[PDB]
C-alpha cells in the first residue's frame, strides 16, 4: 500500500517533495533557498490542504534532492513540514527537518554595529533552542537574537 | 607547548577555567621574578581604532618590559584604511605578514573575530571588541579580584554601570561563571540591562543572580563593587536619557560595607564614584588599573612563547 | 473544453485555459503582483512543455477575474504571448491583450532626479512603438526609457 | 472664456501652436497698451525651490506691473518643507488655499505636474521644472525670435552648449518645432547631445536637424544662435570633464554671420559668450530677457483672465 | 664602504642595475642568516606626513628587526609643521640633529628631494613622494618579481591602475627597465595615462611598450599583471570621472594566463579586483607585501652600515 490520498498532486517521477509547509513559507522558501535556477519540473502549489486539513504548501520537484544539511536549514520556517524522497513514482525514505547546529551564509546579523555589515564575511549563527523560541548568535557580533528579527536571503 | 601557544583570544567564552587560572598563575610568577628579554626578538602590533589609554599603554608597557617591539596606530584615521578607503581583512592580511601577534581593538563588535579568519597563524590578541568582548580587562579583573579576595570562587560580585553596552562585564561575567559558588547583583537602567545571553548563561549553570534598584541594598555584603562608566558612544539616540551615571558612589555610602571589600573599575570615569572615595581603604580601581601590566604580561608571554615561563 | 493528452493545470471554479508562457518569469510574476498571500488555491508549475518553439509555463486564475486592466501588465514582457481568465465552468472564454499605454503604480522611473522618487506618487509611462525596441516617458519627468531600463520594479 | 484661461502651464509638449501665438499675441498690445490694473485683486504665488534672478525677478515684476500681489519664498531652505521635512504635495495643497495661482521652480524634474495634482481649481506655471520644461522661458525666445526675425517660420535654429540637460532648449525645440520649415543645427559635447525623445520627435514631424562639432560650420546661414550653459548643478559624478563651456563665441567669430541675425542666451553664462559680443549688433540676449517681463505678463493675463484682454 | 651607503634614496631613476641587484641581493642573505642586532644603536626617524599602513608599518618593523630604536609621528597635525606654521625644511633641519636616518612620506612632489637640501649628512629614505616616485615599494617589487619569475629580465609586465599619479609605476617601470627586454602593456584610461617622460624614456632605451583597453586583450602573455589603485586622493576636480576602478580582474578573467603569472598591485586595493582572486594561485598582492620586510630591512643595512652586510 503505496500512494492513496483524496487529493491532487503532481507526483515526480525521481524527485524531490517537500510538503506541509505552512502559509506563506511555501513562496517564502522557494523565494530563499532560491529554488528556481532549475531548467527541471518544479511544482509549486500553495495554500492546498493536501497533507492534512490545513492551509499547507507544497513544493514538488525534480531530482533536486537536498542533503539533511539544506533541509535542516529549514525547519527554522517549516519545523512541521516533512520532506520526501522520491524513486520514480515508487516512493523511499521520509523525513522532517532538524535545528540545524548552525545557519551560515543565509541569514544577517540584526546588529547595526555588528562587523559583518562592512566586511566581505559569510553570515553565521550556532542555532540555539530554548522554551518558545530559537536563539540565533553571531560567530562575529557575538549577541543573540530571535529567529523573527533575523531577516536573510 | 602551554595551552594558549599561538592560540588568539577573542572571547572569554572561548577559553576555560584552566585557560584563566594558567594566566593568573603566569601573572604571579612574571609579577615576582620579572624576564626583561622573554620576547626579545618579537614584534607585536599594537593596533587601536578607537580611543584608548590605560589598554593600549598598559599592553604597550608589557611588551617593553618582555624585551618586545612595538610598532602600529593609535588612530585608525591616519591609516590606509582611513584616507584610501580599504577593507579591514586586507588591513590584516598584509599586518599579519610583518608582526609575530596583532593587539586590536575596534568599534565594531566581532571585528576581531574577523581579523582572526586573515591573520594567517599569527596570534589575534581582541584589546576591546565594540561593545562586546575584552578578555585582557577581565584578566586584571580577576588577577585583582583575587588579589584582593584571595579567590575566585564563593564571592559576592555587584555591578553597577551599563550592563548593556560593557564590554567589561561582558566577559568578566562570564569567567566569574566559571568558577564555583558566585552569586552577581545586577544594577543598572532598565534600559542597559545585563543582556539576556547572560543571564541565559547563568541559569544553564545555575549560578545566583538577582536585580536591585540602588547599591545601598546590596552594600552590606558584597565583597566586589564592580562599577561601570555609561557608554555614551555606543548608546542608542533613543536610550541618550541614560547618557548621565544614575548610580553615584560616595565615601559615605561605603559606611556599611565589609572589610575585604573593594570598589573596582574598568576605569575611564564619569561621576558614579565621587572623587572623595578615592581615600578611603575600598577603593582600588586604579591599583586593579596597575594590575594590568601583570595580566597583559602573562598574555603575551603564554601566547609568544611555547615554555611555561619559569 | 480542453483538450490535452500530456501533463497541464487542471481545472478549478471559473477556470481558465490558454497557452502561457513565461521564460522563467513565473516566480517573479508573483513576487511582483502579490500573488502568495490570497491564502486560495495556486496554479503554480514551471518548466513545462512547449508546442515545440521555446518552453513555456501556465498559470490560469481561480477565485479571480483579474481586471482587462490588469491583465495589460502582462502585455509589456510578451507582446505575442497569452490568454487568461475564464468563465465558471470547464469552458473557455479567452483574451489576448495588446500594448497599453497606461502603466501605473508598478513601475519606477530610473531617473535619479524624478520627483517620483522622493514623493507619494503613483508612475505612469507611455508605452511606444518604438524602433525595433520599447520605450516608456515618465509623466512627470517626460524623459523615455527602455523597458528594458525599468526592470527595477 | 481663452484657450488659456485657467490653464496649467507645465509642458510647451502640452501647447497647440493656437496657445503660443496667442500669448505671443497678447504680449504684442499688452507691450502697447498696459493694463495697470489688470489683475488687481489677485494674490499670486512665487514658489522657488531654486536659484534664479531673471525668471523670478521678471515674473514677480510682471506680476505688478498687473496690479497683482506677491506672497512666496525665493529659498525652501526657511520653509516648512525645509527645516520640518514637510512633503510638497502638501505645501502646495496648503498654498493652494491661499492664492489663486501658484509659479514654482524647483530642482527636480516633474516638480510642476506633481503640483497640478495637489493645487486644485489652482492654475500652476512651471517656471523650472528641474532639467526638463521651461516654458515661460521658452514664450519669451519666440516673442524674441519674432521681434528680430519677423516670423517663426522657415528658421535657421542653432541651439549650442549643453543641450541633454538644458531645459530651455527641450522647450524651445519643442515649440519652434509647432511651426512649419524649421532647421537646426544642435552643436554640443556627445556626452551632452540633444535627448533623443526631441530628436525623435523631430522625425516624427518631418523636421530637418544635423549635428556639428564647431560655429563656423553654421554661422553663415543660422538666423538664432542660441548659446546656453553647461548646466553644472544637474550634471553626473562622470560628466564632470564637460563641466567648462566647450563652446566659446568672440566678436571675432561673428565676422561672416546674416545681417538679420541675433544671439540669443537665457541668462546665466560663463564664458560661452566673451563679453566683447555685448558690443555686436548680433548681441540679443540682454534685450530678450527685458521681453520677460512681456511674455510672462501675457502669460499671467491668459491664466487668470477669462475675458479675453484687449 | 658599499655603493649605497649614507647615500639617499630618493628616486629609482637615481639608482643603477648594480645598486638594486645589490638591494636585492642582500634582501636574501638577510632572511638566511639575519642579524637581529645590525643597526643596535641607531636611532630612525619616521616622519610620515601622509596617510599609511604598508609601508610605514613594515619601515619602522624592518627598523626593529634590526635592533634600531624608533621616533617619528604618523600625523604631521600634532607637529609644529602643524599647529604651529613651521616650514618642512626647518622641521628637517633640527630632525637631523636628533636621528641617524630620516624615513619621510610627503603629499607634495619633491619633498624628499628638498629635505635632502637640509638634513646634513643624514640619509634621506622617500616613502612617498607625492604622487612622484616611492622607492622602496619598488624594491618589493623587483624582489617579489623575481622571487616569482626567477629573472629580472625578458618579462611581459602589464601595469593597469591609473598610471599618471600612480607613484608605484613611476619607479618599478623605471627600475624594470634597466634589465634586458622587458615588454610593457599599459592599460588605463585617456585622462589617467602613463606619463610622457617614462614613455619617452622607453623610447631612448629601446624598450617595446603598448597600449591596450583590457586586461584580457594581454592576459594570455604576460608573466606579471601590476594592477593599481585610483590615486583618488591626488586627482583634479576635472578628473572625478576616473574615481571608480574602470578595470576589474576576477577569478574568471584569470585562467587562459600563463602558469607563472603572479597579480601584484601596491597595496591598498577598492575593486580593481574582485576578493575572489585572493584564491587563485596567481594572487601574489599580500605575501608582495610580506616582502616589504626583506627589500627595506635590507636597504636600511646597506644605507647605515659601512660593511656590506655579508
Ligand atoms: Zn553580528
Ligand atoms: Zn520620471
Amino acid at each position: 500500500m503505496t500512494h492513496d490520498n483524496k487529493l491532487q498532486v503532481e507526483a515526480i517521477k525521481r524527485g524531490t517533495v517537500i510538503d506541509h509547509i505552512p502559509a506563506q513559507i511555501g513562496f517564502k522558501l522557494l523565494s530563499l533557498f532560491k529554488l528556481t535556477e532549475t531548467d527541471q519540473r518544479i511544482t509549486i502549489g500553495l495554500n492546498l490542504p493536501s497533507g492534512e486539513m490545513g492551509r499547507k504548501d507544497l513544493i514538488k520537484i525534480e531530482n533536486t534532492f537536498l542533503s539533511e544539511d539544506q533541509v535542516d536549514q529549514l525547519a527554522l520556517y517549516a519545523p512541521q513540514a516533512t520532506v520526501n524522497r522520491i524513486d520514480n513514482y515508487e516512493v523511499v525514505g521520509k523525513s522532517r527537518p532538524s535545528l540545524p547546529e548552525r545557519i551560515d551564509n543565509v541569514l544577517v546579523c540584526p546588529n547595526s554595529n555588528c562587523i559583518s555589515h562592512a566586511e566581505p564575511v559569510s553570515s553565521s549563527f550556532a542555532v540555539r533552542k530554548r522554551a518558545n523560541d530559537i536563539a540565533l548568535k553571531c560567530k562575529y557580533c557575538e549577541k543573540e537574537f530571535s529567529h523573527n528579527v533575523v531577516l536573510a536571503n | 607547548a602551554n595551552p594558549l601557544y599561538q592560540k588568539h583570544i577573542i572571547s572569554i567564552n572561548d577559553l576555560s577555567r584552566d585557560d584563566l587560572n594558567l594566566v593568573l598563575a603566569t601573572a604571579a610568577k612574571l609579577k615576582a621574578n620579572p624576564q626583561p628579554e622573554l620576547l626579545k626578538h618579537k614584534v607585536i602590533a599594537s593596533c587601536f581604532f578607537e580611543a584608548s589609554t590605560r589598554t593600549r599603554l598598559s599592553f604597550e608597557t608589557s611588551m617593553h618590559r618582555l624585551g618586545a617591539s612595538v610598532v602600529g596606530f593609535s588612530d585608525s584615521a591616519n591609516t590606509s584604511l582611513g584616507k584610501k578607503g580599504e577593507t579591514l581583512a586586507d588591513t590584516i592580511s598584509v599586518i599579519s605578514t610583518y608582526v609575530d601577534a596583532i593587539v586590536m581593538r575596534h568599534p565594531q563588535e566581532g571585528a576581531a573575530r574577523l581579523a582572526t579568519e586573515f591573520s594567517g597563524n599569527v596570534p589575534v590578541l581582541n584589546a576591546g571588541d565594540g561593545s562586546n568582548q575584552h578578555p585582557t580587562q577581565t584578566l586584571l579583573d580577576l588577577f585583582t579580584i583575587q588579589e584582593t579576595q584571595g579567590r575566585l570562587d564563593n564571592l559576592h560580585v555587584a555591578m553597577v554601570g551599563d550592563l548593556k553596552y560593557g564590554r567589561t562585564v561582558h566577559s568578566l561575567t562570564q569567567a566569574l561563571a566559571k568558577f564555583d559558588g558566585n552569586r552577581f547583583y545586577f544594577i543598572a537602567p532598565d534600559a542597559l540591562a545585563m543582556p539576556q545571553y547572560i543571564l541565559d548563561m547563568l541559569d544553564e549553570k545555575g549560578i545566583a543572580w538577582s536585580l536591585h534598584s540602588s547599591i545601598e541594598e546590596v552594600m552590606a555584603e558584597v565583597d566586589i563593587l564592580y562599577m561601570t562608566r555609561v557608554q555614551k558612544e555606543r548608546l542608542d539616540p533613543s536610550e541618550y536619557a541614560n547618557v548621565k551615571a544614575q548610580f553615584v558612589l560616595r565615601a559615605s555610602d561605603l559606611h556599611n560595607a565589609k572589610a575585604n571589600m573593594k570598589v573596582l573599575h574598568p576605569l575611564p570615569r564619569v561621576d558614579e564614584i565621587a572623587t572623595d572615595v578615592d581615600k578611603t581603604p575600598h577603593a582600588w580601581y586604579f591599583q586593579q588599573a596597575g594590575n594590568g601590566i601583570f595580566a597583559r604580561q602573562a598574555l603575551l608571554a603564554l601566547v609568544l612563547n611555547r615554555d611555561l615561563v619559569l
